[PDB]
């Protein structure tokens, strides 16, 4: 039999439904979204890292000149000079006062610690939402999860469980992520082999084990003007540093929805954003004809002062006269209302507790007990807790948010003013009507 | 320090220590229950953009209750009034 219901998405609150199959006994559904994993489709752009600027032991033709070659290395900057007669320890190295160069090699290579220390540039061309759905049908419960992406049925065993396109298509990846030691960052690094010093990805490469490195670091290099043979390697500080330092927060700690962010792969995850369409088709042999189910003959709803909160602040309690004694589900019928339990042992005859929650300032939410209807109503007092640690239980349905009262009081004003305007129309017909009837 | 806690809820996170997440709940001085000298004041609270917008239409509303129908009565008084308030003699 298939059934198709909304369900918030939000981790760990457990929604409650019931599904009314018209020959057979109501049966007890609840959706809860134990877990979520929203990964996007990540591709790798480039890693970098803090660069090691390596200057290979600098080339002196002495008496002669020297080709500036060229090179694969990354930012390879081997400007030649001349007339440079450098000293070493044993003190000059070179047989002539002049017509000598000195060519100065120089690299950027990944330093050893990038191993570790190294970052990586994602793309994420979409976030597809994948939802750890812990389910309860009847008096048998199955874990399973689904892709929300749409059709894509993921489902699992007996329950042909659907989940449906997220309400709103949030992401809270950017378009462009860097990845940190599993720290995670938007940032809008600049595109592979697009390299600019002193900014973020200064220095780029496929992988850490990688030949093709490349970088654009702005190394120049001086004449070696002191006696002593040195080059003056000069640059721009790693970009890998500049954002190291100015990056800010991480996405973990700035991601809307609540999100959190793990990687390996990069996810969100336990993000509560929008609503689920879930649809499903729970197989019959979970239900039961409505004649060998417990039915209740006579039934009234008694509300013991339901502090409204976010939690289950509210405590009801059902009277009921039943036919037989058994275990029989039972639901709210307005989604301003959840109740805590499902289902409940019954007696031949009694009473028994049923604790909920609501966001309405009142109680009038009906209440089931196995297909029986009974309109609960009262007030129900604020919560003297202004914070709770657990999660908004309901949604704030403004069509329940006025109070009894405060409608009552509201639709009284409406009432006044609307009959005023209606006594308005009354003295015109009569107006009319006298002009015309003592013509 | 002091931070806004809305509806949808609100994570602190402090040091080293596991990320703690708190709701605000939707309570607030006065009654939904009492007489509007309590009443308004908790909407307010509540919501200050709603609370204000249903009282003027309140406001609105009586307005044209009392305006309007005003004018709706003194238009037929006056039509009534003027086939007498014209005739010196008549008996009203």
């Amino acid at each position: 039999f298939e059934h198709a219901t909304t369900v918030p998405n939000v981790p760990g609150i457990p929604y409650k439904a019931l599904v009314e199959r018209a020959g057979y006994a109501p049966l007890n559904l609840e959706i809860t979204v134990v877990s979520s994993e929203l990964t996007p489709s990540t591709n790798k752009e480039y890693v970098t890292c803090r660069f090691h600027t390596v200057i290979p032991s600098p080339q002196v033709k002495c008496c002669g000149s020297l080709e500036c070659k060229a090179s694969s290395k990354a930012d390879y900057t081997c400007r030649v000079f001349g007339g440079v007669y450098p000293f070493m320890w044993g003190g000059a190295q070179c047989f002539c006062d002049s017509e000598n160069t000195q060519l100065s090699e120089a690299y950027v290579e990944f330093a050893p610690d990038c191993t570790i220390d190294h970052a990586v540039a994602l793309k994420v061309h979409t976030a597809a939402l994948k939802v750890g759905l812990r389910i309860v049908y009847g008096n048998t419960t199955a874990h399973l999860d689904t892709f929300v992406n749409g059709v894509t049925p993921g489902s699992s065993r007996d329950l042909k469980v659907i989940a449906g396109p997220i309400s709103a298509a949030f992401s809270p990846f950017d378009h462009k992520v860097v990845i940190r030691k599993g720290l995670v960052y938007n940032y809008d690094f600049p595109e592979y082999g697009a390299m600019k010093p002193g900014a973020f990805g200064d220095i780029q490469a496929s992988s850490l084990d990688a030949t093709d490195i490349v970088a654009r670091t702005d190394i120049r290099l001086l004449k070696p003007s002191v006696k002593n043979i040195h080059v003056p390697y000069t640059q721009a500080v790693s970009g890998y540093e500049m954002w190291k330092n100015n990056s800010g927060r991480p996405l973990q700690e700035t991601a809307p929805f609540g999100c959190k962010i793990e990687v390996e792969p990069l996810r969100a995850s336990n993000c509560a954003y929008g609503h689920i369409p879930i649809s499903i088709d729970i197989p019959d042999a979970a239900f039961v004809r409505s004649s060998e189910s417990p039915t209740i003959l006579e039934v009234s709803c008694t509300v013991a002062d339901c502090i409204y909160s976010a939690d289950f602040g509210g405590s009801l309690t059902l009277q009921y006269k039943a036919d037989r004694e058994g275990h029989c589900p039972v639901h709210s019928h307005s989604t301003t209302a959840v109740l805590k339990e499902a289902t409940t042992h019954v007696t031949a005859v009694g009473s028994i507790t049923l604790h909920f929650s609501t966001s309405s300032p009142q109680a009038n939410f009906i209440v089931s007990l196995c297909g029986k209807k009974t309109t609960c109503n009262a007030e129900c007092k604020p919560p003297a807790d202004h914070i709770i640690g657990e999660p908004h239980k309901v949604d704030q349905e403004f069509q329940a948010a006025v109070s009894k009262t405060s409608w009552n009081w509201l639709l009284a004003l409406f009432g006044g003013a609307s009959s005023l305007i209606v006594v308005g129309l009354i003295v015109l017909v009569c107006s009319s009507m006298l002009i015309n009837t003592r013509r | 320090r002091n931070f806004s806690v809305g509806r949808e809820g609100l994570e602190y996170v402090w040091g080293n220590h596991e990320p703690v997440r708190v709701w605000a709940q939707e309570s607030a001085p006065g009654d939904p229950h009492g007489w509007p000298h309590e009443i308004i004041i908790h909407y307010y609270h509540r919501h200050p953009v709603y609370t204000v917008i249903v009282l003027c239409g309140v406001a609105l509303a009586i307005l044209v209750g009392t305006a309007s129908s005003a004018a709706c009565i003194a238009k037929a008084r006056r039509d009534c009034l003027t086939p007498y308030a014209l005739a010196p003699n008549a008996t009203v």
